[PDB]
RNA sequence: UUCCGUUAACGAACGAGACCUCAGCCUGCUAACUAGCUAUGCGGAGCCAUCCCUCCGCAGCUAGCUUCUUAGAGGGACUAUGGCCGUUUAGGCCACGGAAGUUUGAGGCAAUAACAGGUCUGUCAUGCCCUUAGAUGUUCUGGGCCGCACGCGCGCUACACUGAUGUAUUCAACGAGUAUAUAGCCUUGGCCGACAGGCCCGGGUAAUCUUGGGAAAUUUCAUCGUGAUGGGGAUAGAUCAUUGCAAUUGUUGGUCUUCAACGAGGAAUGCCUAGUAAGCGCGAGUCAUCAGCUCGCGUUGACUACGUCCCUGCCCUUUGUACACACCG
């Protein structure tokens, strides 16, 4: 049962997508604070935002 | 805080609370600044990029609904329909219809999507999470779209399909337009993780 | 004794016709004329749109022009013979003068 | 001594308040602003009335006129000059630091009441009807 | 039964104002007539 | 007073006003015409006689100088002209007239020096008590 | 409240809808449009917030006498739809089937008088001078 | 539903809405609209406009009127 | 190709930027009875009335009047201040302040070399050629450009209830107005007229008269209640009127009637990043009359985005070429 974790858009590293549509960010996890895992994101986002993120496990690597 | 504001001068923003931190800072309901009496101001948003996510929840979603052209340009139907319904969620639930707009604005928002992703040299979509200022925005347009299409060619009018979808989408039910695209959006991505 | 006269003026340039109207209205002051003005009316702005082609193809281009007329007027609270005693003076390019008895 | 008269600004909706160091009195137009009628945007024109409140009315009488504009236009102007005229009238007549709790206020409430707002209508360009649209465009 | 005082010609006058020339002889002493083109 | 009441309600206790207080002439077409050229039915009220002559006492009321065309003017609307895009239509004139020979035999208005219709010194006065009898 | 609500009428052999306006319903009528179906209700003097269906013999035996005498009501000859006619000259309100029949009357006049006017409907194409290139 | 076409079946000026039916609609929120249970009373208008200016007569209910003629509900107080 | 800078380069010319216009700010200046508040005097109407208080109209040696209106001269904004990034260079991102911090917005102008781009149907601009009286000259009468199995392009009106119809309510800006002859372009007021439109005395060569442009959408009050319905208004019949010397292949506008297809639209495709799209009307050109167009003006007024090279292209660099009318080779 997966119980979805939020995390905090600590620095975008970079705007990626074949079309330049997602952007590549790192996300600190707010529940164990050292827990630093890289993920996509869609739509608008700047420092600082809390992240509904469902699962944990998918990552994205540099320049995905 | 100090807010003797109540937007129509009956609906107290006092004891609004949002549960997701995450769209705390994107939701314009708890802050002492971003407190309107009516949900039409001549602002000049969108003139520099993430200033939408102070315009309030209700304004926002006003905005949203004078949608397809016929309805396109008239802001003052917009919020008289905002306050038919406004006053109705009122006289369901006997609770702050605040609470409701803005609850259903969180419960009928998708939390992963599928976007069009490549990598390595070639492409086919992917899945991937979604920013909560893209979550509120697709909120709004998805929860005014399927009032439209509640009302479209239908006796029953706006102000009160719009409750209703309001209504049952902030109870969480699987019976609005809102929350099925919901769903779906959400088990597509799901199925491309 | 004293009449009540009008002077009606107006040019295409905005600098010629500021150096007009200074002159006949410093010319009032050294006269002592009860004068009153250069009182300044709207610019009427004459406007054409052409289409620019002259056979009609390519892109659908247009030229607008626009002439500007500015209106200025002073009135006078003199005889006529000091009108004519004053505005005699030379008057700068461009600019029209057509004095007018009133009532 | 007291008597302003002043105003405020929208895409041409001009509004001009001069007052009177009279009782109650609050008209537009001789109609009291009770009336104003966009009757959704009946708050706006108030909004000024409600974030003071009437106890910084009680000396003053404003016969607010305003000319040309549109509808919601002339709401914001009304707004925006009995805003400035509020503040015109305190800063001459009450004092400048009793003036500076009535902007805090408005201003905390948003920056538009008192300050007029730049954007008006820009001219349409030939090759399309629309200010910034074009004709639709057929290649065959 | 009306044509330019330039050309002679009797399509596409400009007869705003009594110019009463048509719009390509009038683009041809357009200037000199008076019509500044500031834009 | 007039100024002092909501634009509504005075024109609703106006027209009962001059159905009641006595009562006037009134021509034998009031009830088949369109009042204007790009209506499309006749008005759906039974008394919307009277409340066109309270309209336009309340504009008699509140202007003065206004025509037999400016009536015209102010009455017409939004022509749909078929597939052809709508345009502004004039309102027709001779229902306009008869209401001004209505408020002028009763003394509520007259023609003015200089042109159009003014409010008479009386007729304010009927006016302005009909409408401090409103809430 | 409808008693004995008639659906539907059979009023001059038309089916008027017995679930509408005296009003709107007329309207079915070929002769009756929405202002006239008015006026025959004004002048006949019914009350006009009655479901026809609802509504009584003697008010239908009315309608019938306006439509079929509607001149002598004062009614202008303006509403009628055969002013000046050629036939008499009489100024008449053609009726359902009427209508039809005077229809035919015109254009079988053209027809024999070979009218431009009547061989262009004799062909089939536009009648009333329109551009033909890209409608019809 | 047929809602103006059956404004004269006479159970609507019998018992329908003569505290029938909205006597119990109303039950479910105590105030539940008109306009809003046009479909939850799935019946539509104009013989459920008219009622309602039976029964605020008939009073039973308080009333709001407004731009669209949004009209409402409320059940007993 | 804007600069810092590197530097077999040095120094210069166009283009860019600069320049011009409109719009945004100024209770600072010059003024203004063709503009306009403001106060007082009277005058009307309401009112604890007798005076006052409120809305109105009239005229002034009322202004130690110019906010509103007009338009002149100026001022203002430069990334100036601060922060972080930056060879702490050129600059960039952020934050107060300010009307303004995409160069503030929008345009105008816009380079060398061209294209076998368009126009001899704009010209007493024009080579050559054809025609020159029984004329491709010119004038007149009539038809024609408008004819419709059918394909395509820009648009107009809609498929409704976030609506239609019927009252009531009330708010712009652009602009426009020939001696036009016996009132004559825009047209006020009065009368006649259901409408169309007529008759009368007028005003203006215009911030003076039209028009302080009383625009619609929108706003309230009802009426319709999901129905090809009262959405939709094509098609046609009958009649009147105006413009025109002349309305037929219906000029146009009314009246009454006919009530057609159209259920949100296939493959595909257009425009668009803030007073913007979209919705709405107005003016102007054309005009004796005809505006579904085009050029301008205002009104209501947003969703999304602040990116990328994925597609369609443009600029530069390296690279390969058997191409050079150049890959449509
Ligand atoms: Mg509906
Ligand atoms: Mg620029
Ligand atoms: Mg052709
Ligand atoms: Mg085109
Ligand atoms: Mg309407
Ligand atoms: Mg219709
Ligand atoms: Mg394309
Ligand atoms: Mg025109
Ligand atoms: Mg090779
Ligand atoms: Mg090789
Ligand atoms: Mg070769
Ligand atoms: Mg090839
Ligand atoms: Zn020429």
């Amino acid at each position: 049962d997966t119980q979805v974790k939020l995390a905090v858009v600590v620095k975008v590293m970079g705007r990626t997508g074949s079309r330049g549509q997602v952007t590549q960010v790192r996300v600190k996890f707010l529940d164990d604070q050292n827990r630093l895992i890289m993920r996509n994101v869609k739509g608008p986002v700047r420092e600082g935002d809390i992240l509904t993120l469902l699962e944990s496990e998918r990552e994205a690597r540099r320049l995905r | 805080p100090g807010g003797d504001v109540k937007l129509f001068n009956r609906w107290t923003f006092e004891d609004v609370q949002v549960s997701d931190i995450s769209l705390n800072d994107y939701l314009a309901v708890t802050s002492m600044k971003h407190y309107t009496f009516l949900p039409h101001s001549a602002g000049r948003y969108s003139a520099k990029r993430f200033r939408k996510a102070q315009c309030p929840i209700i304004e926002r979603l006003t905005n949203s609904l004078m949608m397809h052209g016929r309805n396109n340009g008239k802001k003052i139907m917009a919020v008289r329909i905002i306050k038919h319904t406004m006053e109705i969620i009122h006289l369901l639930t006997d609770a702050n219809p605040i609470q409701i707009i803005v609850d259903a604005i969180i419960n009928s928002g998708p939390r992963e999507d599928a976007t069009r992703i490549g990598s390595a040299g070639v492409v086919r979509r992917q899945a991937v999470d979604i920013s909560p200022l893209r979550r509120v925005n697709q909120a709004i347009y998805l929860l005014t779209t399927g009032a439209r299409e509640s009302a479209f060619r239908n006796v029953k009018t706006i102000a009160e399909c719009l409750a209703d979808e309001l209504i049952n989408a902030a109870k969480g039910s699987s019976n609005s337009y809102a929350i099925k695209k919901k769903d779906e959006i959400e088990r597509v991505a799901k199925a491309n993780r | 004794v004293q009449h009540r006269i009008r002077i009606t003026l107006s040019s295409k340039s905005v600098k010629n016709l500021e150096k007009v109207c200074s002159d006949l209205v410093k010319g009032a002051k050294e006269k002592q004329l009860k004068v009153k003005g250069p009182v300044r009316m709207p610019t009427k702005v004459l406007n054409i749109t052409t289409r620019k082609s002259p056979c009609g193809e390519g892109t659908n281009t247009w030229d607008r022009f626009e002439m500007r007329v500015h209106k200025r007027v002073i009135d006078l609270v003199s005889s006529p013979d000091v009108v004519k005693q004053i505005t005699s003076i030379t008057i700068e390019p461009g600019v029209e003068v057509e004095v007018t008895i009133s009532d | 001594p007291g008597t302003v008269q002043c105003f405020g600004r929208k895409k041409t909706a001009v509004a001009v308040a001069y007052c009177k160091p009279g009782r109650g009195l609050i008209k537009v137009n001789g109609a009291p602003i009770e009336l104003i009628r966009p009757e959704m945007l009946r708050l706006k024109a108030f909004e000024p009335i409600l974030l003071a409140g009437r106890s910084r009315f009680k000396d003053i009488d404003m016969r607010i006129r305003v000319r040309g504009g549109g509808k919601t236009s002339q709401i914001y102007s009304i707004r925006q000059a009995i805003a400035k005229s509020l503040v015109a009238y305190y800063q001459k007549y009450v004092d400048e630091a009793a003036k500076k709790e009535v902007k805090e206020i408005f201003a905390r409430y948003d920056r538009t009441l008192l300050v007029a707002d730049p954007r008006r209508c820009e001219p349409k360009k030939f090759g399309g009807r629309g200010a910034r649209a074009r004709f639709q465009k057929s290649y065959r | 039964s009306r044509v330019c005082r330039v050309c002679g010609n009797s399509h596409g006058l400009i007869r705003k104002y009594g110019l009463m020339c048509c719009r390509q002889c009038f683009r041809s002493n357009a200037k000199d007539i008076g019509f500044i083109k500031y834009r | 007073t007039v100024k002092d009441v909501n634009p509504h309600e005075f024109v609703k206790a106006y027209s009962a006003h001059l159905k009641r207080s006595g009562k006037m002439e009134l021509p034998e077409w009031v009830d088949i015409v369109k009042t204007a050229r790009f209506k499309e039915l006749p008005p759906s009220d039974a008394d919307w006689y009277y409340i066109r002559a309270a309209s336009m006492a309340r504009k008699i009321y509140l202007r003065q100088g206004i025509g037999i065309g400016g009536f015209q003017k102010i009455y017409g609307g939004r022509q749909r002209n078929g597939s052809r895009p709508p345009h502004f239509c004039k309102s027709s004139g001779a229902v306009s007239r008869n209401i001004l020979q209505e408020l002028q035999k009763m003394g509520i208005i007259d023609v003015d020096p200089k042109g159009g219709r003014l409010i008479t010194s009386q007729g304010r006065r009927d006016l302005d008590q009909v409408a401090g009898t409103v809430p | 409240a409808g008693e004995e609500f008639q659906h539907i009428l059979r009023v001059l052999n038309t089916n008027v809808d017995g679930k509408q306006k005296i009003m709107f319903a007329l309207t079915s009528i070929k002769g009756v449009g929405r202002r006239f179906s008015n006026i025959v209700c004004k002048k006949a003097d019914i009350d006009m917030n009655k479901r026809a269906g609802e509504l009584s013999a003697e008010e239908m035996d009315r309608l019938m006498a306006v439509v079929h005498n509607p001149r002598q009501f004062k009614v202008p000859d303006w509403f009628l739809n055969r002013k000046k006619d050629y036939k008499d000259g009489r100024f008449s309100q053609v009726v359902s089937n009427a209508v039809d029949m005077k229809l035919r009357d015109d254009l079988e006049r053209l027809k024999k008088i070979r009218n431009h006017r009547g061989l262009r409907h004799y062909w089939g194409v536009r009648v009333r001078g329109q551009h033909t290139k890209t409608t019809g | 539903g047929k809602q103006k076409e059956k404004v004269n079946n006479a159970v609507l000026f019998d018992q329908a809405t003569y505290d029938k039916l909205l006597t119990e609609v109303p039950k479910y929120k105590q105030i539940t609209p008109s306009v809003l249970s046009e479909r939850l009373r799935i019946n539509g208008s104009l013989a459920r406009r008219a009622i309602k200016d039976l029964m605020e007569r008939g009073l039973i209910r308080m009333v709001s009127i407004h731009s669209s003629q949004q009209i409402f509900t409320r059940a007993t107080n």
